[PDB]
């Protein structure tokens, strides 16, 4: 029995999302769903939940009044609305199957939700160049930093998957600007660096965004 | 003081037509039943409640039902919602204990459990400890029901769907609620 | 109950008893449940009902629930069970209440980072603005102090850090802060550095360029 849930949502502030649950197991049956929500950095947090067969949802104290939780007998389909949505409603959303023992069971793969006013963008990507003035144990690093793109997920790989070794991609900080902002770096043997070559290939499917930067030594 | 076969009781009442237990005076201890693992929740109002019984009394009333998980918080002082206005209402001024306990592995069956009703529609309020049984058909619209039932013309009862497999919220509670009465001639 | 209580971390040797408490008032009268969690995943079921493990948890995860504590035993850890692990309750008053939540890391001997400042590239200048990276690579423990200075002005409020998880490999972890200014600034001053402070290093250490040599 296995959950799907819909795709990742931008939202502005003020407006409402609509969110899907479908259950694979054919029918939603003689069982419970609940919704649960989780902020970045933060934990899980109970929104509400359904008797699909009951029609009446009940929610959690907070989010009453502008959560509403319904689900369509045919397709087998539950869904969760949050209106007059804010910056901090961004989160990941869950559906989740209650146990007959007071715990969730089946949970849905997440649907991540943004809120916020910026407008979807493409990432700039810049070298870290590996330093001249370089190091002992024979280590060098280089990376590349992934700079204000907006919404979140961008992924990063070096030379095309060849690379994993030393490689730390890191997460995503928020910027004041309301862009996000990465970087993702190596250590490589300083001897390599003339004549290996290393990019970093960046990926942001939001704005349709596929970068290879090549970074170097610089003159 | 026989508080036995009000927990031990094989059967429990509907919510509406709730039981009722007269006890009077004679030997109760609180040490065992307020710290037990097997209730969901023991609260006390009026009493002094991690202080147990020092109290003395001259009745106390142990009123027994089922309810949905969902609806134990309304057997509360001051509450709201169907079970607290037109099925078991405590006063605000609610001096006793209220014990409940998930009742599923008795009270739910496989093709769901239709014997436990509770009362969806009523004209006014419930007052205190008020017991109403009446099942009149509910006129809800504007032209009357000479006793049918068609459009906007209800049985006032509904059965929960009690049904093994739920969630926790939708399974069957039992409750048991414990009145100390005092009054004025002990 | 309407709480629930976890320590935000246990640190656990390889091959040691994890043990993860819970506190809630008359807990062991509500059935616990645990999830664990790693990044970009959904909660995972581990242990439900107080003790009972689901079909593919492995045997190593153990429960229990009495009186105000519960508590998730992870016997003989391993780099695998690095995670977020919550505890959660059914109240008849709150609903589904999920602790905190803790994170269990693989506990490691000292190791010093690896540090690295990387200037702001021409390309990015040419827009506006400069960045300036500086790389902590593979240390233990987590608890580090980065500094920003240019031409010995303390950088105060204007720089962002980031950390990676735990590696399942070698049990370090790595950080970056990157500090950002206005390419008029950037071009106002000479000396960048990051000095680092960390356990395992007996003093700080400092990396450093000159814009323009390079």
């Amino acid at each position: 029995v296995q959950l799907q849930q819909s795709g990742a949502e931008v939202k502005k502030p003020g407006s409402s999302v609509k969110v899907s649950c479908k259950a694979s197991g054919g029918t939603f049956g003689n069982w419970s769903i609940s919704w649960v929500r989780q902020a970045p950095g933060q934990g899980l947090e109970w929104m509400g939940g359904i008797d699909p067969s009951r029609g009446e949802a009940t929610y959690a104290q907070k989010f009453q009044g502008r959560v509403t939780i319904t689900t369509d007998e045919s397709t087998s389909t539950a869904y969760m609305e949050l209106s007059s949505l804010r910056s901090e409603d961004t989160a990941v959303y869950y559906c989740a199957r209650e146990t007959e023992q007071g715990g969730m069971d089946v949970w849905g793969q997440g649907t991540t939700v943004t809120v916020s006013s910026a407008s979807t963008k493409g990432p700039s990507v810049f070298p870290l160049a590996p330093s001249s003035k370089s190091t002992s144990g024979g280590t060098a690093a280089l990376g590349c930093l992934v700079k204000d793109y907006f919404p979140e997920p961008v992924t990063v790989s070096w030379n095309s998957g060849a690379l994993t070794s030393g490689v730390h991609t890191f997460p995503a900080v928020l910027q004041s600007s309301g862009l996000y902002s990465l970087s993702s770096v190596v250590t490589v043997p300083s001897s390599s660096l003339g004549t290996q070559t290393y990019i970093c290939n960046v990926n942001h499917k939001p704005s349709n965004t596929k970068v290879d930067k090549k970074v170097e030594p610089k003159s | 003081c026989p508080f036995g076969e009000v927990f031990n009781a094989t059967r429990f009442a509907s919510v509406y037509a709730w039981n009722r237990k007269r006890i009077s005076n004679c030997v109760a201890d609180y040490s065992v039943l307020y710290n037990s693992a097997s209730f969901s929740t023991f609260k006390c109002y009026g009493v002094s409640p991690t202080k147990l019984n020092d109290l003395c009394f001259t009745n106390v009333y142990a009123d027994s039902f089922v309810i949905r998980g969902d609806e134990v918080r309304q057997i509360a002082p001051g509450q709201t919602g169907k079970i607290a206005d037109y099925n078991y209402k405590l006063p605000d001024d609610f001096t006793g204990c209220v014990i409940a306990w998930n009742s599923n592995n008795l009270d739910s069956k496989v093709g769901g459990n239709y014997n436990y009703l509770y009362r969806l529609f009523r004209k006014s309020n419930l007052k205190p400890f008020e017991r109403d049984i009446s099942t009149e058909i509910y006129q809800a619209g504007s032209t009357p029901c000479n006793g049918v039932e068609g459009f906007n013309c209800y049985f006032p009862l509904q059965s929960y769907g009690f049904q093994p497999t739920n969630g926790v919220g939708y399974q069957p509670y039992r409750v048991v609620v414990l009145s100390f009465e005092l009054l004025h001639a002990p | 109950s309407y709480e629930l209580t976890q320590p935000p971390s246990v640190s656990v040797a390889p091959g040691k008893t994890a043990r993860i408490t819970c506190g809630g008032n008359n807990i062991g009268r509500k059935s616990v449940h645990w999830y664990q969690q790693k990044p970009g995943q959904a909660p995972v079921l581990v242990v439900y009902d107080d003790s009972d493990r689901p079909s593919g948890i492995p045997e190593r995860f153990s429960g229990s629930n009495s009186g105000n504590t519960a508590t998730l035993t992870i016997s003989r850890v391993e780099a695998g069970d690095e995670a977020d692990y919550y505890c959660q309750v059914y109240d008849l008053f709150s609903d589904y209440v999920f602790g905190t939540g803790t994170k269990v890391e693989i506990k490691r001997t000292v190791a010093a980072p690896s540090v690295f400042i990387f200037p702001p590239s021409d390309e990015q200048l040419k827009s506006g603005t400069a960045s300036v990276v500086c790389l902590l690579n593979n240390f233990y423990p987590r608890e580090a102090k980065v500094q920003w200075k240019v031409d010995n002005a303390l950088q105060s409020g204007n720089s962002q850090e980031s950390v990676t998880e735990q590696d399942s490999k070698d049990s370090t972890y790595s950080l970056s802060s990157t500090l950002t200014l206005s390419k008029a600034d950037y071009e106002k001053h000479k000396v960048y550095a990051c000095e680092v402070t960390h356990q395992g290093l007996s003093s700080p250490v400092t990396k450093s360029f000159n814009r323009g040599e390079c």
